[PDB]
């Protein structure tokens, strides 16, 4: 298999402990040429599945990247929940060398997030510049 | 009807060739000597899919998708490997003969051809031999006329004399020397002439009022008019 | 400047008299133009085109098509010698190298006095016979490269 | 009567997703070398107030964006007039979201009565001649004979004569023919038009020096000049 | 031969060019113009070019006083030789007839065959 | 070699001087006697049945039943215009049958073409004739003008009724005409393009009418079957494949010709006992067993039946039956060089893979027979064989073309080994770009 072949990445065990976690149903994974899992989560168990990352074992303990997407003129967006725009947050866990991207379906109105700054304190400016760029509120 | 294409059903018009109604599912399948105008013949075999007889099947058979009708429960593959192989092969083919004309040639950036022959994937030449060559004709003052440039797709002759119901435009010659154009040179007679341009994927038929003042598509500052 | 002349004409008609299509004597008038004239000028594909009601460019496209069907001028005598596959065999090579050596011409070209022109054509069907040679209307066969000058003069 | 103008296309405020129609495709060129030579600063881009296209290609021109109005066809991949099958529903068949354009009338409810005004045949009347209108493809609209490529086309202003009315008159094929009309005379080389009728003489219709509104007027001395 | 792909593969859009043809037909730019205050001299343009007309040379000095200045017209551009490629010919390669080369004169290219030849 | 009229019911009227037989001696030698059967004591539909059960195929070289394509011409009373064509074309290399037939017994083809139109109720019929065979055509002109001031052509013939006319059309020099829908468009007068399948010539063939295109083997056949009966034709032979076929070897043998033999006859007997074998100073190579598009076949194969089961299993075909033989001194690359030669010039030029990849093909032979050949001409030469096959062209010319060369590749690979002496070079060197080193 070559290294940009497609993967979803459900073999990864972070995937397993969310399925354990918090349920079968309470996320979607997205099969990307990333390398890392893509899980979308629902906005109002964000927190949770923020801090379930940051009390594992080996944790996902950087906030790499925090960003947005605006998705209203994306057309190929089979497998993906319904979305306008997007958040998308990239957690590092050293421990493992392992990576993931927790993404965030926001409607055209409904355009805020629960901040992330209690759990990561570079999601401050991360979130200043989504606002900025995206219009997007942080909570 | 239900067709089953790479795996993934869908639900199509019965009545409709698989080219036409795999297009209008949005999948990619390469084609020259089909026009949704003027019907299917079968010419350029470039639009090969891969079909199988049923559900469980693994050999399959290369049929034209614009010579096979998209019947209830079809079960066919764009993306099989014997398919893409033989795509590839008659795009080139078609290639062999092929002057390198692209940056002098009015079609291109907005070529068929170009098109095809860049989303079968093929752009390695390993034909070493000589290409054909073609004179060409003056025919009238609105299109420009490169026989060099065909691909042998029998759009326009087919389009002149049986849809546009026009006697002077002709296909002349034999195996690979076939010629496209007028017994004679003169102006083509036909008051719709001008979508040969359109209809023929090359350069062949140009539009000459364009070429005294060329510029490419991606250039343009296009508007809907009537 | 071309005219049908009234014998072609009339035996142009009499081939449209075999067929419910006035355009199935397309080949029919183009051989008879051919036999008449030793081949088929620019205006004979416009009278034929004019007689038989089709499109100048049918006429064209089928006189184009078919190899029998002369479109340039030829000599006062066809040689058609057999390159397929069974002649091949039998030696045809000998026999072209002959007709080139004592012709002086390459096949496909007519003789500076109008007299032969060589042409290679497909197998004629008498390959037990092989190798075979069809000059205007004669077949011959057991074709030797030594037999070609004393052949050849009989076509005056 | 002309209430239905309206839904021909949306008004300036129509947007895709918030954003207007490209005019240009997203490649397009030479933006800040195209007026260097008038001056090295680049202008403003030019607003469009009227409609909802922009003059950029800062714009929609999405196959699948909802909107009836397409500038030109074009999907990744497919960069020739073959894009137009990635802008419809089906191949073939109609816009994805519509055709544009609206009929201004339906069909009545009730028809008309019958036209009880039948003419007389014609009469091929000594001394007038009645214009036949010809109309050229090339020629006869009022704006294309401007275009100078059209003049390589259009047919050299002719007059066409029935056999009889010409041998009558005593005049061939390609002499030339002198006829007044409104006071005005001009002449013409004449064309032989065995199936026009005789008594009538065939004029080109929207050509130099003939108006269309000369179709079915009558010709007085026309006469070999 | 007034392709119109260096300008096309210009990030900035710096070129602007027009293409003309003459009476035996082969392709020439008409006018040949590039904003070298808008240049940022990234070789895409040689990179792209099908003919190696459009070159970078070795020559940084280029310092001008006024910026309508730097807008380099087709007099200012074309030199007299081939440059860093010095024996490419793009019409030696093209199946288009010009004045010195008839059809089948290009390279890889066999003579035209009439379809009234009597060959078969 | 005695010829009794129940084991060689095409050639034992044969006249011994090579002269062709005329009405009255015809005649004499049971002539007409199935067609007198045919059109007074049997329905059409009948004789179709007869000659479906005789288990009469397809001497064009395909070995379709020709009762089953009788058959599925339409039952509809409205379709009362219908045709009849001969294939007398006969272009390809190796084939010389049908001359044979039609130069010294035109009078059987008439009488089969009579048969077979009063069965199928074709109201007319053409004989498509290639333009090379002169004296064929006198032969069946003077055969139809015979039959035709004797009653046995025109209107009411035999008093049943029955108008059936007959026409020579002489083609006009080119190989692809002999392929039945083309043969078709020759017959209309436009370019010999072949039309695609479904729908056949059957329901709409000559003109949009039902329409039979049928070899001068197969109506040579037929008078035979009506003549003699069923049970008869059947008992010929105790082979899958009924009746009698023209088969032969030609090619540098001791009696190249053409003989008549039950099917089942092993291709050794064809070489040896009729042939008379190889020449002397040559030695046997390979056979080509119907023709220039079928598979060369070793000497290992020459113990096989020429059946189309037997000769299909070894992976060739039995196509017209007439075989070729290829001694040691000729070289293998030049031999199939001459082969796609012919294939590439005959093509008619509608589809891309025939007309674009024979040339190629072509050209590679070339390269190979002087040596200039370059590495992967080869394997262009498999990928060819390999996307040229049937169902991958618009017509059955080029997987006809293309089996010859796959077999001489299978079968002689050492001699296209031996043209590949240059090393690949496809481009040259330009001044100042270095160029892509690929591995
Ligand atoms: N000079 C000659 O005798 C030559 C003979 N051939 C032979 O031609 C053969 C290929 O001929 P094709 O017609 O292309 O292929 P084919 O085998 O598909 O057709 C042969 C015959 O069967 C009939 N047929 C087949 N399927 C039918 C169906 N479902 N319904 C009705 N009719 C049907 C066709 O109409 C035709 O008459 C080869 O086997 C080859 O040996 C090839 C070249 C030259
Ligand atoms: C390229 C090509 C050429 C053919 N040429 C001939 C031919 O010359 N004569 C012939 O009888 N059949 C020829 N055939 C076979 C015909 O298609 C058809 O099978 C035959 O003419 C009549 O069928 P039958 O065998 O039942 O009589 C050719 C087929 C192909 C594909
Ligand atoms: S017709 Fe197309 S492929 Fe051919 S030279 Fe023109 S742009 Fe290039
Ligand atoms: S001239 Fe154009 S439309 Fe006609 S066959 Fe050639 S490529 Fe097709
Ligand atoms: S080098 Fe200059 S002109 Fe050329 S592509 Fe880059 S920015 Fe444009
Ligand atoms: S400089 Fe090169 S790329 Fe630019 S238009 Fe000229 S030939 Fe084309
Ligand atoms: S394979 Fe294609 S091009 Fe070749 S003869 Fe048949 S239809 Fe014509
Ligand atoms: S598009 Fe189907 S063969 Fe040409
Ligand atoms: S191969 Fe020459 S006559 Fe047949």
């Amino acid at each position: 298999e070559p290294a940009w072949q497609t993967r979803d990445h459900l073999d990864d065990p972070v995937i397993g402990e969310l399925r354990n976690r918090f349920g079968p149903d309470a996320f979607t994974v997205q099969a990307t040429r990333t390398g890392v899992p893509v899980v979308w989560i629902k906005r109002e168990q964000l927190l949770e599945v923020g801090d379930f990352l940051k009390k594992l074992p080996k944790p996902y303990v950087m906030l790499f990247d925090l960003h947005g997407m605006d998705e209203r003129l994306r057309t190929h967006r089979e497998g993906l929940p319904a979305a306008d725009f997007s958040v998308f947050y990239h957690l590092i866990s050293i421990d493992r060398n392992r990576d993931i991207m927790l993404k965030v379906a926001l409607a055209e109105n409904d355009l805020h997030v629960p901040t992330f700054t209690k759990l990561f304190p570079n999601a401050n400016w991360y979130e200043r510049e989504t606002w900025d760029l995206f219009g997007i509120t942080f909570d | 009807a239900t067709i089953h294409v790479d795996g993934k059903e869908y639900e199509v018009n019965g009545a409709d060739n698989l080219l036409e109604a795999c297009l209008s599912l949005g999948l990619d399948i390469p084609y020259f000597c089909w026009h949704p105008a003027l019907g299917s013949v079968g010419a350029c075999r470039q639009c090969a899919v891969k079909q199988y007889q049923n559900a469980e099947d693994t050999r399959g058979r290369l049929v034209m998708s614009c010579m096979t009708p998209a019947s209830d429960g079809t079960f066919i593959s764009i993306d099989d490997e014997e398919a893409k192989q033989f795509r590839e092969s008659v795009v080139e083919w078609l290639m062999t003969n092929h002057p390198h004309d692209c940056p002098v040639c009015e079609e291109g950036g907005n070529c068929h051809l170009q098109d095809m022959t860049v989303m079968t994937g093929h752009s390695f030449r390993r034909y070493r031999f000589t290409k054909r060559t073609h004179r060409n004709q003056d025919l009238g003052p609105f299109i420009s006329h490169e026989m060099n440039r065909c691909i042998a797709c029998y759009r326009c002759v087919r389009y002149y004399k049986d849809y546009a119901g026009g006697t002077d435009l002709g296909v002349y010659g034999a195996h690979d020397n076939v010629y496209f154009g007028r017994p004679e040179d003169g102006t083509l007679e036909s008051e719709f002439s001008g979508n040969l341009v359109e209809i023929c994927p090359t350069g062949v038929f140009t539009d000459k009022t364009h070429s005294e003042r060329y510029n490419r598509k991606w250039d343009m500052q296009f508007a809907p008019s009537i | 400047a071309f005219e049908l002349s009234a014998a072609e004409r009339e035996a142009i008609e009499h081939e449209m008299h075999h067929y419910e299509d006035p355009r199935a004597a397309s080949i029919e008038a183009l051989k008879i133009v051919q036999k008449q004239r030793g081949w088929v000028p620019d205006g004979a594909i416009h009278a034929i085109a004019d007689v038989l009601g089709i499109p100048a460019s049918d006429v064209e496209g089928v006189a184009t098509f078919y190899s029998q069907i002369f479109r340039q001028p030829v000599g006062r005598h066809v040689i058609r010698y057999c390159d397929s596959v069974v002649c091949h065999i039998n030696g045809y090579q000998g026999i072209q190298a002959a007709l080139e050596k004592k012709l002086n011409i390459k096949p496909g070209q007519t003789t500076f006095d109008g007299r032969f022109t060589l042409l290679p054509t497909c197998c004629l069907g008498n390959c037990d016979k092989g190798p075979n040679m069809m000059i205007d209307e004669d077949t011959h066969a057991h074709l030797t490269p030594e037999a070609i000058p004393e052949l050849l003069e009989r076509y005056k | 009567e002309l209430a239905g103008i309206k839904d021909a296309a949306p008004d300036a405020t129509f947007r895709i997703r918030g954003q207007k129609l490209a005019r240009e495709p997203h490649r397009y060129s030479g933006r800040t070398a195209m007026r260097a030579n008038i001056s090295v600063h680049e202008p403003r881009q030019p607003q469009d107030i009227d409609t909802m296209f922009t003059f950029s290609m800062e714009g929609n021109n999405q196959p699948t964006a909802h909107r009836s109005q397409v500038p030109f066809a074009w999907a990744p991949g497919w960069n020739s007039p073959q894009a137009w099958n990635k802008f419809q529903d089906e191949v073939g068949g109609k816009l994805r979201f519509g055709d544009p354009g609206v009929r201004l009338f339906e069909t009545s409810e009730n028809g008309l009565d019958y036209f009880t005004s039948v003419p007389a045949r014609f009469q091929p009347q000594d001394g007038k001649w009645r214009i036949a209108p010809y109309y050229h493809l090339f020629g006869s609209d009022e704006l294309s004979q401007r275009a100078p490529v059209f003049q390589s086309r259009m047919p050299q202003p002719y007059i066409k004569l029935n056999p009889a009315d010409a041998a009558k008159l005593g005049v061939n094929a390609g002499t030339r023919v002198s006829f007044s009309y409104d006071g005005n005379t001009v002449t013409l080389p004449v064309e032989i038009a065995e199936g026009l009728t005789a008594g009538q003489v065939g004029l080109p219709m929207g050509m130099s020096g003939i108006a269309p509104v000369l179709a079915g007027a009558h010709l007085e001395d026309l006469k070999e000049a | 031969v007034a392709c119109n792909l260096c300008a096309v593969a210009c990030p900035v859009g710096c070129i602007s060019l027009q293409k003309a043809e003459t009476k035996d037909g082969r392709w020439y730019p008409e006018f040949f113009r590039i904003n070298f205050s808008r240049c940022i001299f990234c070789g895409l343009c040689e990179e792209a070019c099908p003919t190696t007309a459009i070159q970078l040379t070795p020559d940084f000095e280029m310092g001008e006083y006024k910026r309508q200045d730097l807008v380099y017209e087709k007099e200012d551009l074309l030199i007299s030789g081939p440059g860093k490629y010095p024996e490419y010919n793009f019409y030696r390669m093209a199946g288009m007839a010009i004045d010195g080369k008839d059809k089948g004169e290009a390279e890889n290219e066999a003579k035209p065959i009439d379809v009234k030849s009597l060959l078969p | 070699i005695i010829r009794t009229p129940e084991t060689h019911p095409l050639t034992w009227r044969l006249r011994d001087d090579k002269q062709p037989v005329w009405l009255d001696e015809y005649r004499s030698k049971n002539g007409y006697e199935g067609a007198r059967k045919a059109l007074t004591g049997l329905s059409p539909d009948e004789i179709v049945n007869q000659v479906k059960d005789a288990g009469l195929k397809g001497r064009g070289g395909a070995g379709f039943s020709t009762g089953l394509k009788w058959s599925l011409m339409p039952k509809d009373e409205s379709m009362n215009i219908r045709y009849l064509l001969c294939n007398a074309d006969e272009m390809e290399p190796g084939t010389y049958k049908d001359r044979l037939l039609m130069e010294q017994l035109p009078h059987l083809l008439v009488e089969g073409m009579l048969i077979s139109a009063f069965a199928l109720k074709a109201y007319r019929g053409y004989i498509f004739l290639r333009g090379e065979y002169i004296e064929a055509a006198v032969n069946l002109r003077r055969a139809i003008a015979e039959a035709t001031e004797a009653g046995l052509l025109g209107k009411n013939i035999m008093g049943t009724g029955f108008d059936f006319e007959l026409f020579v059309h002489t083609g006009a020099g080119r190989y692809i005409c002999g392929e039945e829908t083309a043969l078709i468009n020759s017959l209309e007068g436009r370019r010999a393009n072949p039309r695609s399948k479904p729908p056949f010539p059957a329901t709409s063939g000559a003109w949009g009418k039902p329409t039979c295109v049928n070899n001068v083997e197969t109506l040579c056949n037929v008078p035979a079957i009506l003549a003699n009966g069923v049970e008869w034709y059947q008992n010929i032979s105790k082979s899958k494949d009924a009746g009698t076929k023209l088969m032969g070897f030609s090619g540098r043998v001791k009696n190249p010709g053409l003989w008549e033999l039950p099917f089942g006859t092993t291709a050794r007997e064809i070489l040896e006992d009729y042939a008379g074998g190889m020449r002397d100073g040559l030695k046997f190579k390979a056979w080509q067993p119907g023709g220039a598009g079928t598979d060369f076949l070793t000497e290992a194969h020459l113990d096989l039946p020429m059946e189309f089961e037997s000769i299909g299993k070894a992976g060739s075909r039995l196509g017209t039956a007439l075989a070729m033989a290829v001694d040691h001194e000729i070289n293998m690359v030049s031999l199939v060089r001459n082969l796609e030669e012919f294939f590439a010039r005959e093509s008619c030029g509608w589809c891309t893979p025939c007309r674009d990849g024979l040339p190629w093909s072509v050209k590679i032979l070339r390269a190979l027979e002087r040596g200039e050949g370059q590495p992967g001409d080869i394997e262009t030469l498999e990928q060819l064989c390999r996307f040229l096959g049937p169902g991958k062209t618009f017509c059955a010319h080029a997987p006809g073309a293309v089996e010859p060369l796959q077999s001489a590749i299978k079968y002689f690979r050492e001699e296209f080994e031996a043209g590949i002496k240059q090393p690949f070079s496809n481009t040259h060197l330009i001044n100042g770009i270095q160029p892509n080193l690929l591995k």
